[PDB]
């Protein structure tokens, strides 16, 4: 029924504030309680704040005095304002619906990562996992995309436009020494297709407006 | 301590009476679980703006039980002439036409 | 405000099997908790609200019971894509704030199956920046355990690798590992024998994969 789409910076300085928007289809943002709710790989689920559209805010109390929130029910899209980041603020971020006459919330948007950093945005070079006979197995050859040295997380990588599916495995990304993350995605598919077949690894690095392509073909 | 706004459905359980003092004793039962909440209720002429006239009567209308379907009465001081009592929010919320004269 | 307790942390099932998940509160408010399924990569969807109603969409296998301080998740019947975490949820009145526990992981049980392991070189694009990268490919494979060592001539390698594990497959729930070295152009320019070395329950012993420089 609703949908929601959060978007926000990917990237915030230390001690910068942090603002992200929402975007909610099929329903006026000028009736019920909407929400934002954060998530850190480290200590769980936390709800910020909400408000109901000309009525009022709630606020986490741990959080309150750092947080804003604003509303265009034009737009139907609301915003939070997080000042004095740090390193702790590191999670992903999402917006939701309090349920109507509940305790819970029914809907979620899919969620966007923040890091909060001082280093500097670096896009990725894409380099191609020929395949060949070192790799195949399984009755399969493999054949991937090495998506290295970028920062902030996150990349996406489809496979052929998203109309390749079955046997795409991609990997969680993986930090360096050099600070910057290394990623990759392979795709397990048929050896007589090789010949037969063309295999392309698209991927987006928002915070770089990286938006590439990379042929993945045989190797000799 | 501060309340949130009761968000679900509710139904009129007895059509609301008026009292020997002109105003109108409504009782209503909440669909919700998210009580403890306060009750949207208001009298209105334009349906549209939905500004509100006519007075409430009970002090601050407060569901104060998570317990589904659970019942409240209210008391409201309508205004002159034609309008609405309007209670809950969103297309679920319900009205009653009413008319008074003095 | 209230915290709430969810045990236990880990749960590792065969399909078909009954799941138990419990939720304690450390003060009773209301008698209606959510539940939440979170699998990788996605939001969390609330599966169970009311403490025992389903959310939409929510199959039926998936029960919910309880009342004041003790809550219960059930899956009656488990299934490949019930891998997830779930989490318990419940609104505080005073002071009003949303509450979650910490969550319980549901691991999928099922036979030992041995890797697909496959090896890449490092791409010509990649040399010409003056690193080399090598991959080593671990795929459909049970149980998590597992242990991918690189060895250039024959020599065991250290501090120039790094590992990533997927999730369980949602459909036959294995995993998938990748692997990758790497090192200078200049130090990868000076050596033939590229060995990927792979440990797992199901092989009778360490098995290699590699090349040489030059194929």
């Amino acid at each position: 029924q609703v949908q929601l789409q959060e978007s926000g910076p990917g990237l915030v300085k230390p001690s910068e504030t942090l603002s992200l928007t929402c975007t909610v289809s099929g329903g006026s943002i000028d009736t019920y309680y909407w929400s934002w709710i954060r998530q850190t790989p480290g200590k769980g689920l936390e709800w910020i704040g909400c408000f109901y559209y000309s009525v009022d805010n709630h606020f986490n109390p741990s959080l309150e005095s750092r947080v804003t929130i604003s509303v265009d029910t034009s737009k139907n899209q609301f915003s939070l304002k997080m000042t004095s980041m740090t390193a702790s603020d590191t999670a992903v971020y999402y917006c939701a619906r309090n349920q109507p006459g509940g305790r819970a919330f029914d809907y979620w948007g899919p969620g966007t990562l923040v890091t909060v950093s001082s280093a500097s945005t670096k896009g990725p070079s894409v380099f191609p996992l020929a395949p060949s006979s070192k790799s195949t197995s399984g009755g399969t050859a493999a054949l991937g995309c090495l998506v290295k040295d970028y920062f902030p997380e996150p990349v996406t990588v489809s496979w052929n436009s998203g109309a390749l599916t079955s046997g795409v495995h991609t990997f969680p990304a993986v930090l360096q020494s050099s600070g910057l993350y290394s990623l990759s995605s392979v795709v397990t598919v048929p050896s007589s297709s090789l010949g037969t077949q063309t295999y392309i690894c698209n991927v987006n690095h928002k915070p770089s407006n990286t938006k590439v392509d990379k042929r993945v073909e045989p190797k000799s | 301590v501060s309340y949130s706004l009761c968000t679900a459905a509710f139904t009129f359980t007895k059509i609301p009476a008026e009292t020997l003092h002109g105003t109108v004793t409504v009782e209503v039962q909440y669909a919700g679980t998210d009580g403890p909440c306060k009750v949207p209720a208001q009298m209105a002429v334009d349906m549209q703006t939905l500004t509100p006239v006519g007075r409430l009567i009970t002090a601050n209308p407060v569901i104060t039980e998570s317990t589904e379907n659970s019942k409240m009465m209210l008391e409201l001081d309508p205004p002159f002439g034609d309008s609405y009592i309007v209670i809950g929010v969103g297309e679920k919320k319900i009205t009653h036409h009413w008319h008074r004269s003095g | 405000e209230i915290v709430l307790t969810q045990s236990p942390a880990t749960l590792s099932l065969s399909p078909g099997q009954r799941a138990t998940l419990s939720c304690r509160a450390s003060q009773s408010v209301s008698n209606y908790f959510a539940w939440y399924q979170q699998k990788p990569g996605q939001a969390p969807r609330l599966l169970i609200y009311d403490t025992s109603k389903r959310a939409t969409g929510t199959p039926a296998r998936f029960s919910g019971s309880g009342s004041g301080t003790d809550f219960t998740l059930t899956i009656s019947s488990l299934e490949p894509e019930d891998f997830a975490v779930y989490y318990c949820q419940e609104r505080n009145n005073w002071p009003l704030t949303w509450t979650f526990g910490l969550g319980t992981k549901v691991e999928i049980k099922r036979t030992v199956a041995a890797p697909s392991v496959f090896i890449f070189p490092p791409s010509d694009e990649q040399l010409k920046s003056g690193t080399a990268s090598v991959v080593c490919l671990l795929n459909n494979f049970y149980p998590r355990e597992a242990k991918v060592q690189w060895k250039v001539d024959n020599a065991l390698q250290s501090g120039n690798s790094q590992e990533s594990v997927t999730e369980q497959d949602s459909k036959d729930s294995t995993y998938s590992l990748s692997s990758t070295l790497t090192l200078s152009k200049a130090d990868y320019e000076k050596h033939k024998v590229y060995a990927c070395e792979v440990t797992h329950q199901g092989l009778s012993s360490p098995v290699t994969k590699s090349f040489n420089r030059g194929e």
